[PDB]
């Protein structure tokens, strides 16, 4: 039984960085895949990066070469690092729990419609000026 | 050979009975559950549940002429009419060739995921995964159409007539026919499944489990209980180029139930695309 909030969001130049953070409560996160997700208005909801309870990581094509996801599960937090931040990456950064560890990741596109525990969304604006 | 000839008759009567009776119990209780868990539980598809839930299809459309089968074979002749054969004989060779296709196209899609989990590709597409399955469907419809065309030349309007071409018709065309069908729906999907397990070994490798697991159980399934089968097929129509004859039709009688032991087993499939489907049965029930 766990409860998310994302906080970090904010304004970025182009080609500046941004960390968020998705801090749980609840009993334990250490058996959790937590999973970052991002929906820019008007599009549909796209995985950006996910984190197994073994620690594998997981990142999509576009941001592979830029994020990092990381955890501590005795602050019971995660981490995203996004580097090189562009005005595509703009939108409401949301992230994911799934109770079974070793599940998410695998497939997190499709596996996130199976989870019934999910922050509020922290706006990430990447914008020039 | 009259003794030949009375295990035939003991073969189709008590062996097929059984083995179809058996199929037929353990696939419609496997494979409702599975479709009544997809139909309930799942609520966003990917391409391994759209391949999965066709292969279901498959099974049931087969499982479904099972008492027609068994009850032909136990009273020793076809009865059912020229309709009916057709579609009995379409149903059994399409089930054949669409679920080592399917398995082939899940064994794709779990090569896919391994190194793009979040499905950026075109080929990773839920839409793409419906396209791939209509041409599965319709590939071996082609496939099978051979056979109903040859069927069709027989005296099927008779109403007691649903010949084998393993056993009937020109030998020559029924072994050119039969050995490209083993090569085409057999052989080759058997390969490519074979070809990405080795990807899938290698991209680990490099990166140093369960898309491991699928291939594996699907290459190991396909070449156990198809093998006899597309042996016995085609060596029951070369000896059509005596008693000899009669003792290849009771191995290839043999083969029959258990090349079809597949569609009672595969709905295991469900269970190793890493979702716990298994466990979400159990929330519902
Ligand atoms: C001499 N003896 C006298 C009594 N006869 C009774 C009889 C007549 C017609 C059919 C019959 C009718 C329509 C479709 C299929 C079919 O597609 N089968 C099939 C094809 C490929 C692989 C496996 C099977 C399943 C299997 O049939 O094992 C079979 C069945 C029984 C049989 C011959
Ligand atoms: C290219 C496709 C080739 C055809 C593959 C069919 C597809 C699967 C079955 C469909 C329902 C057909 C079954 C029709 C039920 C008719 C029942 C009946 O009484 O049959 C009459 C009898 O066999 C003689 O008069
Ligand atoms: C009509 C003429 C034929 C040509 C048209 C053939 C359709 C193939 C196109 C695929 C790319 C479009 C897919 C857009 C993204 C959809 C994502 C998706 O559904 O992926 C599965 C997901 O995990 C849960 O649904
Ligand atoms: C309309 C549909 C028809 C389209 C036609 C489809 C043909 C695709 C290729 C088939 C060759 C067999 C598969 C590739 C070779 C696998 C050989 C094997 O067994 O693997 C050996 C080894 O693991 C490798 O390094
Ligand atoms: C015998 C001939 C059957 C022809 C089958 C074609 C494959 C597509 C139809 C099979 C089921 C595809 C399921 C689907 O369209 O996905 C719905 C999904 O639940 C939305 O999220
Ligand atoms: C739901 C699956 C639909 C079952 C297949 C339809 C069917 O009845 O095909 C068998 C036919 O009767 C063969 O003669
Ligand atoms: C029946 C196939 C017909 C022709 C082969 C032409 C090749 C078509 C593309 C094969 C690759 C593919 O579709 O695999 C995707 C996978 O199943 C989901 O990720
Ligand atoms: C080049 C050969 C052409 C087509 C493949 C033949 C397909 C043959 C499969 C049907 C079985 C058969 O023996 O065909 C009937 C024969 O023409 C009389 O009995
Ligand atoms: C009838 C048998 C069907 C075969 C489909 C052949 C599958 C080929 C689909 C391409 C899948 C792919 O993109 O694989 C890339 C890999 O790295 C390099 O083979
Ligand atoms: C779970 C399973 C329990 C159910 C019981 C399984 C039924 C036995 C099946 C096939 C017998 C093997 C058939 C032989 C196939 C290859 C042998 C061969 O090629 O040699 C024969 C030769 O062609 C002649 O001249
Ligand atoms: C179950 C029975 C297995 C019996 C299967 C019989 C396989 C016989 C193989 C063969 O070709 O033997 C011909 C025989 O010698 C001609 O008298």
């Amino acid at each position: 039984e766990v409860q998310l909030v994302e906080s970090g969001g904010g304004l970025v130049q182009p080609g500046g960085s941004l960390r968020l953070s998705c801090e749980a409560s609840g009993y334990t996160l250490a058996n959790y895949a937590i999973g970052w997700f991002r929906q820019a208005p008007g599009k549909e909801r796209e995985g950006v990066s996910c984190i197994s309870s073994g620690g594998s990581t997981v990142y999509s094509e576009s941001v592979k070469d830029r994020f990092t996801i990381s955890r501590d599960n005795a602050k019971k937090i995660v981490y995203l690092q996004m580097n090189s931040l562009q005005p595509e990456d703009t939108a409401v950064y949301y992230c994911a729990a799934d109770p079974f560890g070793e599940r998410l990741c695998i497939d997190p596109n499709t596996f996130a419609g199976y989870l019934e525990t999910w922050g509020q969304g922290t706006q990430v604006t990447v914008s020039s000026l | 050979c009259e003794n030949w000839l009375a295990l035939e008759n003991i073969l189709e009567k008590y062996y097929l009975s059984a083995f179809y009776g058996i199929e037929f119990i353990v696939g419609m209780l496997g494979n409702f559950t599975v479709v009544f868990g997809y139909l309930f539980c799942m609520k966003n598809w990917n391409s391994s549940n759209v391949y999965l839930f066709n292969l279901s299809i498959s099974d049931l459309a087969f499982l479904c002429t099972l008492p027609m089968l068994i009850r032909s074979y136990a009273t020793g002749n076809w009865t059912y009419g020229d309709v009916l054969c057709i579609s009995n004989r379409y149903v059994l060779h399409a089930n054949l060739y669409t679920s080592i296709l399917f398995l082939t196209f899940i064994s794709i899609d779990r090569y896919l995921l391994m190194k793009f989990p979040f499905r950026e590709h075109i080929l990773q597409k839920k839409e793409f995964a419906i396209l791939i399955s209509l041409a599965v469907w319709v590939l071996v419809t082609l496939e099978v159409l051979p056979m109903l065309t040859f069927i069709t030349s027989t005296p099927i309007e008779k109403g007691d007539s649903c010949v084998d071409y393993a056993s009937s018709g020109n030998p020559k065309y029924s072994l050119i026919y039969s050995l490209c069908l083993t090569l085409l729906g057999f052989l080759i999907p058997l390969s490519v499944m074979c070809f990405f397990y080795y990807k899938m070994v290698v991209f680990l490798k490099k990166r140093s489990n369960k898309p491991l697991r699928l291939v594996v159980l699907a290459v190991v399934i396909f070449s156990v209980l198809f093998t006899p089968y597309h042996i016995m097929r085609n060596v029951r129509i070369a000896s059509r180029l005596g008693c000899s004859q009669k003792a290849i039709n009771c191995l290839y009688i043999l083969t029959r139930p258990l090349a079809f032991l597949n569609s009672a087993v595969n709905p295991i499939f469900y269970f190793l695309v890493g979702d716990h489907f298994r466990d979400m049965l159990f929330s519902k029930l």
